[PDB]
């Protein structure tokens, strides 16, 4: 990921402010209230039928905070990303059957979220960082797909 | 939107492909798996190997889904509603999917129809199979 | 297609909006300018820079034409028209900058209204921008 | 790019069948056909108001030429694509103001006109390495644009 060191001080920076399990309940709730065929790879999770079951399902609000961990461990390895994330890539492939698409989906619905909780401070120029990682991590997940 | 001369083409170039319509449709199926492995996500179930049965079975029920729409090209929301119900209800495939099928199926046509495959008949189709996607993409949300 | 609680949520996040509209708009092709660099092939006669004239009388008409299909929601292909024609016929837009904006669009709406900015509003704004690119691509072929 | 020796030989092994001047005469006239917007890149051309004429002006079959010449010499360099078609990336954002999403679909056009072409030859393992071809011409050229 080419990420100049302005733009790497600028992700570190916000992101020591982020409180991941409550940001990452809110991105995955919202993948699956705005993109609702999401659905489909949480049939266990039980009741998703509205807004407020997706978003305050606890089963929901455990697996973002699953994932949005594993994010941040990204973060702290951005020059290796495709190594950070082989072993998920691999799993995310022949185990959980999920098409790398739905990753590029929940970046961008993440950077709504930190757009949403961050305001102003989230600036043209901290989102083109931003935007970058997301892309990043979705590359390194899709990577061992074959 | 479909214009004439494109329900025209369409018609002629699904009609000569005939009786071979389900043998292209797994061909189609073929080209998607190998060229696009990520497609391969949506069936974790089927054999995927080259000639397997399940990618023959399945390459029938989408080409005869096709002829099916050519036939109602008019009318495809209302032909094609019980797809649509099934792509957004019960499958989760994400739209950019439909293109990488949409392309394979065109490459499927020009290798098999050379001279039907003219510039005119290829916007045509590519047009109409765009169309059909837009259709079983209608109900995901 | 558009629920009738869809419109609701729009109308409510737009009615709040207001006499930011114009503001936002260019706030939101910076956004995308920055993020998206290949969406700048489309503006060569246009100075970039940050806080430009041409980018803040530009925001104001893409912001303007929303707020005419908010106003005519029931109606937009219509209400559209003259626009739909324009990016057919005028310009060369690939229909994947059409999400790019309405991406930088959402993050703008997130970033400016905290408390409408809701999962439902998130979604119901994303089904509309959605919307209002398929009218403005329908004419392309 | 990532190509398998058995994928290298069967790009070139194909590629050493092909009429270049009709090929790329005809993968350029069908995407101004399919995809009638790309005109605006070429208004100095002429008529281009049916696909017969398209098919028929000189400048485009002359310029499809041109097109199909780089391409064909990306092939002799498959193992650095970004630096062979750099001066053409910048050329293609700074001269040009060329969306590169614009690239992916001449390569896609082109792998239709091949198939066209070569019929039965044009197998789906063939298919496979044209499309990681196509994709990683397209992304080298797309690479210098800021
Ligand atoms: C930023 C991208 C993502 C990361 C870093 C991530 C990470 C993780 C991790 C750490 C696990 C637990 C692994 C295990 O059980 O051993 C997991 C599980 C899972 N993930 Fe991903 N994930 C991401 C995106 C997604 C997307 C977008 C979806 C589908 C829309 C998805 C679907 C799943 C599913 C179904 C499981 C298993 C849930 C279960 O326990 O039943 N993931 N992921
Ligand atoms: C040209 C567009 C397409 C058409 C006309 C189409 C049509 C069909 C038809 C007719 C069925 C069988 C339904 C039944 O047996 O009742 C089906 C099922 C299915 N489709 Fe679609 N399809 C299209 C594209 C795709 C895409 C691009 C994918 C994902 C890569 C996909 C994934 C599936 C899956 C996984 C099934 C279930 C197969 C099974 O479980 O047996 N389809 N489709
Ligand atoms: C939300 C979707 C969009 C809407 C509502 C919209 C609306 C408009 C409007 C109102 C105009 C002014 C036409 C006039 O002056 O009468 C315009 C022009 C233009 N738009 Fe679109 N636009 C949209 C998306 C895009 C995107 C995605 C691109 C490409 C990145 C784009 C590129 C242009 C260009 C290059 C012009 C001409 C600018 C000039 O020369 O002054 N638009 N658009
Ligand atoms: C395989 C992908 C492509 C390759 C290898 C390629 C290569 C070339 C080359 C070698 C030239 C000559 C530059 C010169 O005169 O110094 C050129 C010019 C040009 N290209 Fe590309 N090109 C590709 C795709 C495209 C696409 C998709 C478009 C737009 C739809 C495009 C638009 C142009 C234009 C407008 C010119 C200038 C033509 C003129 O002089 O009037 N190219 N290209």
């Amino acid at each position: 990921v080419h990420l100049t060191p302005e733009e790497k001080s600028a992700v570190t920076a916000l992101w020591g402010k982020v409180n991941v399990d409550e940001v990452g309940g809110e991105a995955l709730g919202r993948l699956l209230v705005v993109y609702p065929w999401t659905q489909r790879f949480f049939e266990s999770f039980g009741d998703l039928s509205t807004p407020d079951a997706v978003m305050g399902n606890p089963k929901v609000k455990a697996h973002g905070k699953k994932v949005l961990g594993a994010f941040s461990d990204g973060l702290a390895h951005l020059d290796n990303l495709k190594g950070t994330f082989a072993t998920l890539s691999e799993l995310h492939c022949d185990k959980l059957h999920v098409d790398p698409e739905n990753f590029r989906l929940l970046g961008n619905v993440l950077v709504c979220v930190l757009a949403h909780h961050f305001g102003k401070e989230f600036t043209p120029p901290v989102q083109a960082a931003y935007q970058k990682v997301v892309a990043g991590v979705a590359n390194a997940l899709a990577h061992k797909y074959h | 939107m479909l214009s004439p001369a494109d329900k025209t083409n369409v018609k002629a170039a699904w009609g000569k492909v005939g009786a071979h319509a389900g043998e292209y449709g797994a061909e189609a199926l073929e080209r998607m798996f190998l060229s696009f492995p990520t497609t391969k996500t949506y069936f974790p179930h089927f054999d995927l190997s080259h000639g397997s049965a399940q990618v023959k079975g399945h390459g029938k029920k989408v080409a005869d889904a096709l002829t099916n729409a050519v036939a109602h090209v008019d009318d495809m929301p209302n032909a094609l509603s019980a797809l649509s119900d099934l792509h957004a209800h019960k499958l989760a495939v994400d739209p950019v999917n439909f293109k990488l099928l949409s392309h394979c199926l065109l490459v499927t046509l020009a290798a098999h129809l050379p001279a039907e495959f003219t510039p005119a008949v290829h916007a045509s189709l590519d047009k109409f199979l765009a169309s059909v996607s837009t259709v079983l993409t209608s109900k995901y949300r």
